[PDB]
């Protein structure tokens, strides 16, 4: 009837357009109860502590933790030498690199052969 | 000793003066915003007395006082330019200033912090003084990033909202991205002029290249906020009202425009770089005024009216002719800082609400605030003999009658038209019809410092333009013989934007619902630059900044050739070496081998 | 008080370490998907859904309101990208590739017409400016012992 | 924000929560009010008219094309209240909240100043201390043995009871707290 | 619909509390205990800072060449020199287009 | 000028003859005096260096560098008395000796007339910071972090030796002075390639040069927090004014022997500019910001100009000052908070206003804000740049948008947004911490008033 909606990577698709909470299950509405049993654990796990009159400091997140790690400690472990691996390590790590080469390398060549010549117009050029 | 110089420089001193106070008992005592405002209106009379002494007999000077450091042929030293654009800008923005602090004693009173705001506008004053009177392009950069720090910090006054910090970071990137043209300009100018002051710049540069300019350029897109780098302006209305009626409006966001006007003896003898601004501020006007005639958000609609009288002023540049550029910057100045007030006014009567759709009818409930707003709509419309005259209908006529881009001159006009149509939303939706406010009325402005502040901005919007024209040397040739037609086109398109603005405003009135077309959605949703260009390019530098700087080189690949390599090796060669069974038998028969070996390798040649 | 058992481990392959995996991260089983078992370093790491946190819930009573977290959740891997700071995909009103069709084209128009009426400009029916001593030769930059060709403007 | 959500929304939830969103949008689209009080009437009407099917596909369809009818014809700007997630002033006194704990940390002399104000102060405190005890052990018998599952707290039940996990709650900042 | 009764009194309890709390931070008379002309302002903050630039300016930046640069002032005809005497003659007997 | 070497000989009996509860006020004292006599080296000619003896000479290069290291000392020791407290009388006097060898051995270094004495001072500095960090420091990789210090520095510096040495059999003389004025050029021959990679490498490892800078993060971040200071604020300059020191001999094969590090150095400036935006440990972005302006610097030194010496120069007395800071900086949220992740604190401008206040200061000198030193030195790095070639303005000019967006993003992630509910432990700053902020500050703007003191000898 109207125009159609179609979702990106950057301007997702919203809820209410969202084919797969129109047509539900039995079994959907079992998962939905133990995904909010257990964030109701965890909530009433942190507020018993929230709340706690003798607790003084920083309440620990096991999530944190373990988000900060997996960033840093736990990708060189999990790291093996792949075609995808190695190809996308030479390109982003050498490719640039003799790229800016080629392009200093030209134009201070460039640069070279005009003074040679004596035409660069170096009038007033005094500080280098 | 000829009071020129000591009178100039003590207007710039007497400034600092609340700074160096404000570790003292009045920064913690309620007489601090009085304090500063005083000091501001004291500047301001002292400053009259220089421009007094130019409008007599055109005196310049310039002053170098201190002698910072000396490189071995570059001497540097604090030196201040008080030609005819520094005398001129620097009352213009001391009564804004002065005029914006009495309105903020009333619009603030009850920020916990008031006194750290007043500190905090009193900063940004100096440093656009230092950007304003500068000699140097050193001192001039100073100037620009001071402002640029203290425009970062007042947008994101309210620090425990997540939007302004976004806000204020924003303007921190584009203006960034400008600094870049700023730093080439200055590296191209020390190395072929030997020079960062004006002077020897200008003596030694009788035909401007392109790369400088350029630099120059672009700078000035960057802090005007010119279409390639437009978006932070509007998004700086996260700030109070009065941070958006000074830095936002009248002083700060000219600072670019300033730039190409102080480096005009360059920019005259090249012609590329010259369209190249015509054609900026061309798109810049003409985007930004068909923005704003569909926003909702009062303080957006006049954000996008100052972006697009930047573009005026670009375009004005761009046809040689900057100083009429620099007289409507001091034009503008006057009514956008009151129309910015009388938004402000409104939203403090109506319980901080924002939205023109929930203004009803104040013409009568606020008779003062709507006549200042009708007085600076008719003024930004350039309407005849009022202060936004003398330099848009100037302007017009000049793009009129010169060789130029059609299509500029094409914008242009379309754009002076959409100027009439946005002045029209915002005072049909605003203060005619009928109320649309909650229940519970609080409508009052009977306060003598919001009443005196836009008193004092009004009187300036009415006479301004007159005094300061008839004041003035001639600097430009006028254009004494056009077409009538022609000579009438500033108003024409003014009068038919007023009316095919009240037409379909209008038709808002009938019980007729239609979904919009493409059109309006493109205007509404500002052309969908944001939406695109603060997500794709955004999401692809921070996920490659982890992806591949961070975890595919830094973590993984550098890690791997260098240190964990030689570690492999080592502890290979280590298990090889030491994993020996003990048996005498085995290695006995290893020296047998070495023994021959030696016998034969080494031991044969001689 | 963090165990070596409850730190991330490697790219699970049988369903008993997929399940081990999952009561680690506070997750559902059926709602635990890893990464792709690449070399790129991910490990146990749960892909979770690519939404940023300003699609989250404004009006849930978050432990943590400004980045609308829970505490004890599962973090998403580029959680610092999407801290609604930064990084924002939540739906709009018109859909992707429509914006950016309309904005290529309206950048795209304006720069031709812009060099169209470069080559075709506007201008009024008069002559060249006429300056008097030779073009002001000795005013633009001197010169004064060369004589230059005279330059002659007469009246009509 | 009070109230402990569920696992999931009913369609009648779904349906009133339309019902709402689409009348704001059109009075974002119609800015007058006797033009918004006719097309909300006119509204209503549409909304009613399929209020009595009995067949619950039907109805989750007709919930879908309205769905799909609103996202096409949203207004792009709609109109926000100040103080609303969206509003221009949703978290502006975020900065002005300070936590109470950090009125512990207050120097004696700045302590001298108040005494009134501490004593009361520390009454509260003591309550606290006195009821913590009490809470846990009703949290803990009242909760299923495995685990809780909604977020909804219980309220007091015994003589001088407290409700429990109360203190985070009654000692908010303010709205406006400087 | 509606509040369920455990949810109703713990709102009623809650609610209570609040307010106590709220009318807890209220302040007695006496909760902030201390513990123990006219045209001055042009003097300190215009005349004393003129008279410092303008001694630092005549004494010591103008003891040095090319500190203080002024533009010429212009002349037109039928102007007389103030330090020669001399006088400029008129401007070429005008062709008088009146 | 062994007026300034005997003093601290003398800290050390001095710190192990005091009484127990006095060694902080007296190390204090007597550090802050040795720095106002180091002061006066200050008083450099125009023409040649101040050559005190046949061993220890002073130049406008290395003056500057003495007064920082003299300068430091003290707030190493006001910084590192707070997570000590707990520690026995006998390791806090061996933490305090650590301290003192470790200036003695910089300030011999800085003032070798040989290139020989340098080099054995330059690897005697290795020994205290090593036992520092694997010692002192909190976490369990420490260990591998003091490896990564270690090899990455000694692979970098064996060659060296050799290389110095043979120069020795060839011309005679280490001698800096002779080595000037006898220079002779250095012909293309593969011989005289290795010859100059063995005389660049180990300076360039103590940048440190990018793809040679995975040490860095992790002995920064797992040391404590005088030896984050002493390493971000001094120890790198080492690579710099060696470098600076031995570029007078390796003319004209630099010419064209510094493409492959000019490329890496900006290339990898832009990279760790980036790798800076996406960081959860609050030390490791100040780490990585380190190897930016690093990389700065070696591409001043590479293109051999006066410009971009005094650029450098200055550069690296402002990192110094600015890194310090931003190490005390995060180290106060660290003591508080007990952990490094940068999201866990949040808002803290709430809580702490003077703090913030010092961090906004720093994050402002760290982006090179007009006209401090920093700025100054960056600015006299790439006008040399655009003279050397007009297209390296896109990779700087990328640098500086880049550096002040995750600079401010350290700040908002910190200071605004609002506070982490559970964090209930955050007491008010003490007058320790904000007399550090301001003993580091204040320098600078400073610094700032009289520039020529820290441009150097050009
Ligand atoms: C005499 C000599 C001089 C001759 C001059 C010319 C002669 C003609 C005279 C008149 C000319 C213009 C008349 C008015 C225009 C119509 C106004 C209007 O709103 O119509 C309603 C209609 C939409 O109304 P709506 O959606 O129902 O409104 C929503 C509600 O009302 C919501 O209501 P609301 O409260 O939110 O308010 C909505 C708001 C705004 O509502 C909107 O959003 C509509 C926007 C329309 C106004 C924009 C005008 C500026 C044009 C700049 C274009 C530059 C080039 C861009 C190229 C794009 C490239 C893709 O309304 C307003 O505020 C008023 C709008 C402006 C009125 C003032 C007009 C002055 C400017 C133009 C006239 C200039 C006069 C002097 C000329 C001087 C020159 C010498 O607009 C249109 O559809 C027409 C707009 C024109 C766009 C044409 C662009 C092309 C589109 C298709 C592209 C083709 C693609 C082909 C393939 C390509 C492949 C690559
Ligand atoms: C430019 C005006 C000149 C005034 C003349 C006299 C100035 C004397 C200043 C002496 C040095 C400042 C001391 C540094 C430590 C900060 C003090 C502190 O800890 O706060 C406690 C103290 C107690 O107040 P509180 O009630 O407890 O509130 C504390 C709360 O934490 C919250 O406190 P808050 O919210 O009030 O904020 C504290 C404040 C303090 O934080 C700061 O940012 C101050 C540090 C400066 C920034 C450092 C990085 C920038 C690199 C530039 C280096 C410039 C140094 C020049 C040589 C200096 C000689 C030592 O930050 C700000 O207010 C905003 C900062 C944005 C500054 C943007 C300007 C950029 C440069 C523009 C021109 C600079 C060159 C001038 C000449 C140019 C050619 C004519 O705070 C104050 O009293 C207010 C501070 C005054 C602000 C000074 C800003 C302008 C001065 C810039 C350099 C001075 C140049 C003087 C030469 C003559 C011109
Ligand atoms: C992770 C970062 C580590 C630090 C980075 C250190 C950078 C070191 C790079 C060395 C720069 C150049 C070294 C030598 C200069 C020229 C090299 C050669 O490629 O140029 C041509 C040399 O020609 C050929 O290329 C021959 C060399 C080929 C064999 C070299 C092996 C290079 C392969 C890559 C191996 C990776 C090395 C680094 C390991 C980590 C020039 O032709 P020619 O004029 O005749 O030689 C000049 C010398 N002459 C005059 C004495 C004759
Ligand atoms: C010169 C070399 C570089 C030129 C620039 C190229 C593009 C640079 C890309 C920058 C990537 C930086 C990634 C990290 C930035 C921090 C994250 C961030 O900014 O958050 C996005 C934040 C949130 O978006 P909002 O719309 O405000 O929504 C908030 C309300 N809910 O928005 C932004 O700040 C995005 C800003 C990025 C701008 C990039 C596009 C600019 C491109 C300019 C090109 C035009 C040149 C102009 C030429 C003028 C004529 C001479
Ligand atoms: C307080 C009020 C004091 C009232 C009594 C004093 C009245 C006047 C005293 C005159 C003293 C003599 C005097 O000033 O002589 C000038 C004397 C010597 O000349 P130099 O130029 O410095 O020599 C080169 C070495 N740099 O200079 C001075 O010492 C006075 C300096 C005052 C400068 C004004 C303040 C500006 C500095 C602000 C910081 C700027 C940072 C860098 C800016 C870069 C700009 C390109
Ligand atoms: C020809 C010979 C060339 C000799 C080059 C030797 C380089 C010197 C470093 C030697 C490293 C030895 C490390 C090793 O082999 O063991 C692997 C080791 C096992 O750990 P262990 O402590 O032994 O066990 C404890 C628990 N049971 O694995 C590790 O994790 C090592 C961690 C620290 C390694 C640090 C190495 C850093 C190297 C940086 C570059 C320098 C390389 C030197 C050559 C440079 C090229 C000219
Ligand atoms: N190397 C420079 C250092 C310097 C810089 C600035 C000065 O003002 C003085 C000296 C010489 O000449």
């Amino acid at each position: 009837s109207f125009p159609k909606y179609k979702p990106s990577r950057l301007a997702t698709l919203p809820a209410t357009l969202d084919p797969a909470e129109y047509d539900i299950s039995p079994e959907t509405r079992k998962a939905q109860a133990e995904r909010l049993a257990i964030r109701s654990r965890l909530k009433r796990e942190y507020l018993l502590q929230y709340n706690d009159p003798n607790r003084l400091g920083v309440i620990e997140d096991p999530a944190l933790i373990r988000w900060t790690y997996a960033r840093s400690a736990n990708i060189y472990p999990n790291f093996r030498p792949t075609p995808k691996t190695s190809l996308l390590g030479a390109l982003f790590g050498i490719g640039p690199l003799f790229f800016w080469y080629y392009v200093f390398k030209t134009d201070r060549d460039k640069k070279e052969k005009l003074i040679q010549e004596g035409k660069l117009d170096q009038t007033f050029n005094i500080s280098y | 000793m000829n009071p020129f110089a000591s009178l100039t420089l003590t207007t710039l001193t007497i400034l600092t003066i609340p700074i160096m106070m404000s570790n003292s008992n009045i920064y913690k005592t309620n007489l601090y915003p009085n304090y500063v405002k005083t000091t501001v209106s004291y500047a301001f009379t002292l400053s009259l007395v220089p421009l007094l002494m130019f409008m007599h007999t055109g005196q310049e000077m310039i002053i170098s006082n201190w002698h910072w450091m000396t490189l071995q042929t570059v001497e540097l030293s604090l030196s201040f330019k008080m030609d005819y654009f520094s005398v001129m800008f620097i009352p213009v923005a001391l009564f804004v200033t002065w005029s914006i602090m009495e309105f903020s004693m009333w619009y603030m009173h009850s920020d916990p912090f008031i006194n750290r705001f007043f500190k905090y506008l009193l900063l940004f004053l100096i440093t656009m003084m230092i950007l304003v009177t500068a000699n140097n392009l050193f001192q001039l950069f100073i100037g620009w990033e001071g402002v640029g720090i203290m425009s970062f910090l007042l947008i994101g006054w309210w620090h425990g909202r997540t939007d302004a910090n976004t806000a204020a970071l924003q303007a921190i990137l584009y203006n960034r991205i400008g600094d870049i043209g700023f730093v080439l300009s200055m590296a191209w100018f020390l190395t072929h002029s030997n020079a960062w002051d004006l002077q020897q710049i200008f003596m030694l540069n009788n035909e401007c290249p392109n790369m400088p300019l350029i630099g120059l350029l672009l700078a000035a897109a960057g802090k005007s906020a010119q279409f390639g780098l437009h978006p932070w302006l509007p998004s700086a209305m996260e700030g109070p009202t009065p941070v958006s009626a000074l830095l936002h409006s009248s002083t700060m966001v000219v600072a670019g425009v300033f730039l190409l006007i102080r480096f005009y003896p360059l920019m005259e003898t090249n012609k590329l770089v010259q369209t190249m601004t015509l054609c900026l501020g061309a798109i810049t006007t003409l985007f930004t005024a068909l923005c704003a005639i569909t926003q909702n958000d009062i303080k957006k609609i006049v954000a996008f009216s100052t972006s697009s009288q930047l573009g005026l002023m670009m375009v004005t540049i761009g046809i040689n002719q900057p100083h009429l550029a620099f007289l409507h910057i001091c034009m503008h100045a006057f009514f956008k800082a009151m129309l910015f007030m009388c938004s402000g006014s409104i939203i403090h009567s109506l319980n901080d609400e924002q939205d023109i759709r929930k203004m009803g009818g104040l013409y009568k409930a606020m008779p003062f605030t709507t006549t200042a707003l009708i007085i600076g709509s008719l003024a930004l419309t350039g309407m005849p003999y009022l202060t936004g005259f003398y330099s848009k209908d100037l302007i017009i006529e000049a793009v009129n009658m010169s060789y130029t881009n059609a299509w500029a001159l094409l914008m242009t006009l379309i754009a002076t038209s959409l100027t009439a149509a946005y002045s029209t939303r915002i005072i049909f939706f605003a203060f005619l019809g009928k109320p649309r406010f909650p229940p519970l009325v609080l409508i009052n402005e009977n306060n003598p410092l919001l009443i005196n502040s836009i008193k004092r901005l009004l009187i300036g919007s009415i006479f301004a333009g007159f005094i300061i024209s008839n004041n003035i040397p001639p600097m430009t040739v006028p254009n004494t013989t056009m077409p009538l037609y022609m000579k009438m086109t500033a108003l024409i398109v003014t009068i038919m934007g007023f009316m095919l603005a009240l037409e379909l405003n209008n038709t808002t009135y009938y019980l007729k619902f239609k979904y919009p077309s493409q059109t309006y959605k493109f205007s509404n949703m500002l052309g969908y630059y944001p939406s695109i260009m603060h997500r794709l390019p955004t999401y692809h530098n921070l996920s490659m900044s982890q992806k591949s700087a961070s975890s595919l080189l830094d973590l993984i690949w550098l890690e791997t050739i260098l240190p964990k390599t030689t570690s492999f090796i080592q502890m290979k060669m280590s298990i090889m070496v030491s994993n020996q069974k003990g048996l005498i038998k085995l290695y006995f028969l290893s020296f047998l081998i070495t023994i021959m070996i030696s016998m034969t390798l080494f031991n044969y040649h001689e | 008080h963090v165990t070596k058992d409850m730190f991330p481990g490697p790219y699970p392959k049988t369903p008993e370490e997929r399940a081990a995996a999952a009561k680690k991260y506070n997750m559902r089983v059926e709602d635990y998907e890893p990464y792709p078992d690449d070399g790129m370093g991910y490990g146990d790491y749960p892909k979770l859904p690519d939404r940023s946190q300003q699609e989250r819930d404004p009006w849930y009573d978050w432990d943590h309101p400004d980045l609308r977290l829970n505490w004890g959740e599962p973090i998403h891997w580029d959680l610092d990208m999407y801290i609604r700071n930064r990084v924002d995909t939540s739906p709009t009103p018109v859909s992707w590739n429509t914006m950016c069709k309309h904005l290529f084209g309206f950048v795209a128009f304006m720069l031709f017409m812009f060099w169209v009426g470069e080559i075709y400009p506007s201008y009024q029916p008069v002559g060249p400016k006429q300056y008097p001593y030779n073009d002001l030769y000795l005013e633009r930059g001197g010169d004064p012992t060369k004589e230059p060709e005279p330059v002659v403007h007469y009246e009509i | 924000a009070f109230s402990a959500p569920a696992a999931y929304l009913t369609h009648q939830q779904k349906v009133l929560r339309l019902y709402k969103r689409a009348l704001r949008h059109l009075e974002s689209w119609c800015v007058h009010r006797d033009k918004y009080r006719y097309f909300a009437c006119l509204m209503r009407a549409r909304f009613d008219e399929h209020k009595n099917e009995k067949d619950m596909v039907k109805a989750t369809q007709l919930l879908r094309q309205a769905e799909e009818e609103f996202w096409y014809g949203q207004h792009p700007q709609p109109y926000i209240f100040p103080e609303s997630p969206g509003g221009t002033s949703y978290e502006r006194y975020e900065c002005y909240k300070v936590p109470e704990w950090c009125l512990d940390d207050w120097h004696p002399s700045e302590k001298a100043m108040y005494p009134d104000y501490f004593a009361k102060r520390e009454q509260w405190k003591r309550l606290r201390r006195e009821s913590w005890e009490r809470e846990v052990k009703q949290l803990q018998e009242e909760t299923p043995p495995g685990g809780p599952r909604t977020e909804a707290l219980p309220p007091a039940r015994k003589e001088g009871d407290l409700p429990p996990l109360w203190w985070h709650i009654v000692t908010r900042p303010r709205e406006r707290p400087m | 619909s509606g509040y369920t009764p455990d949810e109703k009194l713990r709102l009623q309890q809650l609610r209570e509390l609040r307010r106590r709390w709220l009318k807890d931070q209220e302040l007695s008379p006496r909760e902030p205990v201390l513990p123990p002309r006219h045209s001055i302002f042009a003097v300190t903050h215009v005349l004393i800072p003129v008279w410092i630039i303008h001694y630092y300016l005549k004494y010591h930046v103008t003891a040095k060449p090319y500190t203080v640069v002024e533009r010429k002032p212009r002349i037109f005809p039928g102007d007389t020199i103030l330090e020669t005497g001399e006088v400029i003659p008129l401007m070429k007997e005008f062709p008088d287009q009146h | 000028m062994l007026k300034i070497i005997i003093p601290t000989t003398m800290l050390l009996p001095m710190t192990w003859m005091s009484k127990h509860n006095m060694i902080w006020i007296n190390a204090t004292v007597h550090s802050l005096l040795i720095s106002l006599i180091s002061l006066s080296l200050l008083n450099q000619l125009g023409e040649n260096s101040l050559n005190f003896s046949l061993t220890f000479f002073s130049d406008s290069l290395s003056a500057p560098l003495l007064v920082l290291t003299t300068w430091l000392l003290p707030l190493m020791l006001m910084a590192s008395q707070s997570h000590l407290s707990k520690e026995t009388t006998t390791r806090k006097k061996l933490y305090i000796t650590m301290l003192i060898l470790l200036q003695l051995f910089l300030i011999m270094t800085f003032t070798a007339t040989e290139l020989i004495l340098f080099y054995i001072l330059f690897e005697a500095t290795l020994v205290p910071t090593l036992i520092i960090i694997t010692r002192w420091g909190n976490q369990t990789e420490r260990l591998n972090a003091g490896l990564y210090f270690l090899f990455y520095t000694l692979a970098g510096s064996l060659p060296l030796l050799v290389a110095l040495v043979y120069i020795q059999n060839t011309t005679g003389s280490l001698n800096f002075l002779i080595i000037h004025y006898w220079s002779h050029p250095l012909s293309n021959s593969w011989s005289n390639i290795f010859m100059w990679l063995a005389c660049i490498m180990a300076f360039m490892v103590k940048m440190p040069l990018y793809g040679l800078h995975l040490w860095l993060p992790k002995a920064h971040v797992e040391a404590p927090i005088a030896g984050s200071m002493v390493l971000a604020a001094v120890l790198l300059k080492l690579g710099g004014y060696g470098m600076m020191r031995i570029t007078t001999i390796l003319n004209p094969l630099t010419n064209y022997m510094a493409y492959p590090f000019l490329m890496l150095s900006m290339w990898g400036m832009i990279m760790t500019s980036s790798i800076c935006l996406r960081q959860t440990d609050l030390k490791s972005l100040i780490a990585y910001s380190s190897v930016s302006h690093m990389a700065l610097v070696i591409v001043a030194i590479m293109i051999q100009t006066p410009w971009s010496f005094m650029g450098a120069t200055a550069l690296m007395i402002a990192h110094g000052l600015t890194s310090s800071m931003l190490f005390c900086l995060a180290n106060t949220n660290y003591e508080r908070v007990h952990s490094r992740t940068m999201i866990l604190a949040r808002g803290l401008q709430t809580l702490l206003p003077l703090m913030a206040t010092w961090w906004l200061v720093a994050s402002l000198t760290n982006l090179a804000l007009p006209p401090s030193i920093n700025l100054i030195g960056e600015l006299f790095i790439i006008t040399a740049s655009f003279s050397w070639s007009n297209i390296t303005i896109i990779l700087m000019g990328m640098n500086m948008m880049i550096t002040a967006l995750y600079s401010l993003y350290m700040l908002i992630t910190t200071q605004r947004g609002k506070y982490t509910h559970h964090i209930n432990n955050i007491k008010p700053s003490f007058t320790r911490e904000n007399a550090l902020m301001a003993l580091h500050i204040l320098p600078l703007l400073l610094l700032t008033l009289n520039p020529k003191m820290i441009l150097g000898p050009l």
